[PDB]
């Protein structure tokens, strides 16, 4: 199989060197950065493939069929000698924001809440009511969420106070932000990533590094311990999820992770399973003795990948 | 057996080629073909 | 038996305006505003110099033909660390100090950077 | 059989001179002197390799098969008409970036994590906060594993912190720390080839390089000695290793060697037999009278190599 | 017989030769064909 891209990037190759610069030209060079590393990697196209991708562009021309040009100007050519070339500058530029201001709008809905916020946290409270007011009332919801409660009662009451309704300014409004955000990059800036990271490392050594942090901001070490919690208590992943588990991991290596596991964490893994189970299970870590600590985190930690692989499967939410 | 296979690429290359000629005729007396598909194509790679 | 004196006017002005200037240079490298504060001009042997000088520390040979002779400049090791975290972002709330210890291939080409932007200053 | 490589060899020199020198300038400095060295030696083609070679090329020519070329230039022309070009320079030079620093990422992921932590325990904290955040969670945990108490928690510390999330510059620091792996070689500094060299040794001179060694660095010469460690005791090589190497090794070899070996070396070896072979054993080691110690420490040494190829081989963990 | 075996060598040297021309025509011909395969040679290689 080829992916969709695979066929959009040979067809690019195909369709020539002129027509693909126009296209990189008409599009984004985000696309074109992505066609040009394509193109000089390994080509896309093999002989069935190719077959593929041309036949599929020609279902495409078939259905595609208007008899038109593009006019980025032919067309503006023919209206300007029937009514004169202003009659159309200024409404047009005006449609195309319209569509551009539209677009960033849902580009806005589309990405994360918060960091919308933040983006717009140092922006006027008065332009935040805007937007918000422009936005879906879900996404201007998210956004105003995420404020604390002096701007987020002053947004609201000068949502009220926007009657002016301002129009050019406002698409320029949105193309002062746009192009903010090619620049901050980001996306791995939450202590997240860290996070993942501490849980990597050696028991011992994330123990000393919780320790160091908690000296360094005691806010800061109970967030990434928040971010930590995994299974360590029945309230944050619930019974549900218990039993999702243990219908999910080896027996065997659940009794090993809970040799080394509070009473609370027993019992709470215990409860679930119906009785025999639990008396199996009971019988089996009674009977088996100690055991070096290194397998018992290796299993565990096997397990907590489990864990964290149903959780980006998002069957259940875990916290 | 390879020479045939050979022989059957190449004529698929130069069948490939004046047809890939047919797409750049056609392209050249119509661009309004060429942004839709252009945007049909767009749409299938982030699909 | 070494002995000299006098009074400067000019040098003063060109080391504010040499001032600004990196200053603008470092807000653009670093996209953030910085600070300096120029002290008064010293004139001191070069041994005082040298006991002034707080070891361990890069110092660095500039020639300024053509007149004979090469200039230097010196720069602290924690400017280094805080120009180099805030090229990474860090906040510098958790710095570390090192003595004795060579700035490493990454730190020195850091320091290159630095170097070119003010020769570069000082040059205009 | 020829190997992929020989293929692979017999092909670059059947290309030609000038593709081959196009092929190692794409391609890395290594791979060109393996080249050459292999072209200097033996040439690998005889007349079924070179039609196998020629034949298996075909096939990938065959299956490779797009219409297209490399346009290392000739693609960006014809781009550079269309849009100008500016309007890619820098972007490719980014999108190539992201493909070398995520190629350092991958190859710092694969390579050994206390030979990356070294590399870069030199380095700045915050570079390391940022590696580890670029990095795989379980590769980022690896070299965090391997710093001081101090150092680690000011990396986690300042994971928090890393919020700049910059971006050329990460690049060029990737570029900085690839330059210096050339030059580390290394892969023989670690105290082991020294220990095997040490375990080749006559017995009373290693015995007396040990007690040099002590005199030099007590801690290094226990390093060492737990090197040295295998099957001197039950616990560091456990009870089913201890059966392993009783039905991997001559019975006979196995007594001699028990002859000189100590009473509890005998009792941990004699408990995974069963009852019969046990009894058997012990009455030829009660049996058997006094022999030269060249003969038992020979069989002794063998025996050791046949547990050091086990270790090789992986099935079980020694220490 | 070791006659026989020098002139097949002899004429398996010259149709290797003639087909190795065939190769350096399609690789000057078409270099994306050269690119893919060397990735796949240096694959087989590593693996």
């Amino acid at each position: 199989n080829l992916s969709g891209t695979d066929k959009s990037v040979i067809l690019l190759m195909t369709i020539g060197e002129d027509r693909a610069a126009e296209v990189f030209k008409h599009l984004s060079t985000r696309e074109v950065q992505a066609l040009s590393t394509a193109m000089a990697n390994v080509r896309q196209i093999s002989n069935k493939q190719l077959t593929d991708v041309l036949s599929e562009f020609e279902q495409e021309a078939e259905q595609f069929a208007a008899l038109n040009i593009n006019a980025n100007e032919y067309l503006r050519s023919v209206l300007v000698k029937a009514l004169g070339e202003e009659r159309a500058s200024s409404l047009l530029e005006d449609i195309l924001e319209t569509r551009d201001t539209t677009s960033g709008i849902e580009t806005l809905n589309f990405m994360e809440p918060q960091s919308a916020a933040d983006l717009i946290r140092d922006e006027h409270p008065q332009i935040i009511a805007t937007i918000l007011v422009h936005l879906k009332r879900s996404q201007a919801a998210d956004i105003l969420a995420l404020f604390d409660e002096r701007l987020r009662h002053d947004v609201m009451l000068r949502i009220a106070t926007f009657g002016g309704v301002q129009l050019a300014e406002l698409t320029e409004v949105l193309n002062g932000l746009l192009d903010g955000q090619n620049l901050k990059r980001s996306k791995m800036g939450g202590v997240r990533t860290a996070a993942e990271i501490i849980n990597l490392m050696k028991t011992q050594q994330e123990e000393a590094v919780i320790t160091a942090v908690r000296e360094f901001d005691g806010e800061l070490a109970q967030k990434i311990i928040d971010e930590m919690f995994l299974f360590e208590n029945l309230v944050d992943v619930d019974d549900r999820s218990i039993q999702r588990l243990l219908q999910e991991v080896d027996s065997e290596s659940l009794l090993i992770a809970l040799k080394g596991a509070e009473p609370p964490l027993r019992e709470k893994f215990l409860r679930n399973m119906s009785q025999r189970a639990a008396d199996i299970l009971r019988d089996d870590l009674a009977n088996r003795g100690p055991v070096r600590l290194s397998q018992v985190e290796n299993e565990q930690k096997a397990i907590l990948l489990i864990v964290r692989r149903l959780a980006e499967t998002g069957e259940m939410v875990i916290g | 057996k390879d020479e045939q296979l050979q022989q059957r690429r190449a004529n698929q290359r130069l069948g490939a080629e004046v047809m890939s000629q047919r797409i750049r005729e056609m392209s050249d007396n119509d661009p309004r073909v060429v942004a839709l598909v252009i945007r049909q194509w767009m749409s299938n790679d982030h699909e | 038996r070494r002995v000299v004196r006098e009074r400067l006017q000019a040098l003063e002005i060109i080391n504010e305006r040499f001032a600004r200037q990196f200053r603008m240079g470092l807000f653009n490298l670093l996209r953030r505003s910085p600070d300096i504060t120029v002290g008064a001009i010293r004139i001191q042997p070069y041994h005082e110099f040298a006991r002034n000088l707080p070891v361990p520390t890069n110092l660095n040979l500039i020639h300024l033909k053509p007149l004979r002779g090469t200039g230097l400049v010196v720069f602290s090791p924690s400017l280094v660390f805080i120009a180099v975290d805030n090229l990474f972002g860090g906040d510098g709330r958790f710095p570390t100090k090192v003595e004795g210890r060579e700035f490493t291939h990454t730190e020195q080409r850091v320091i290159n950077r630095m170097l070119k932007l003010a020769l570069e200053g000082y040059s205009d």
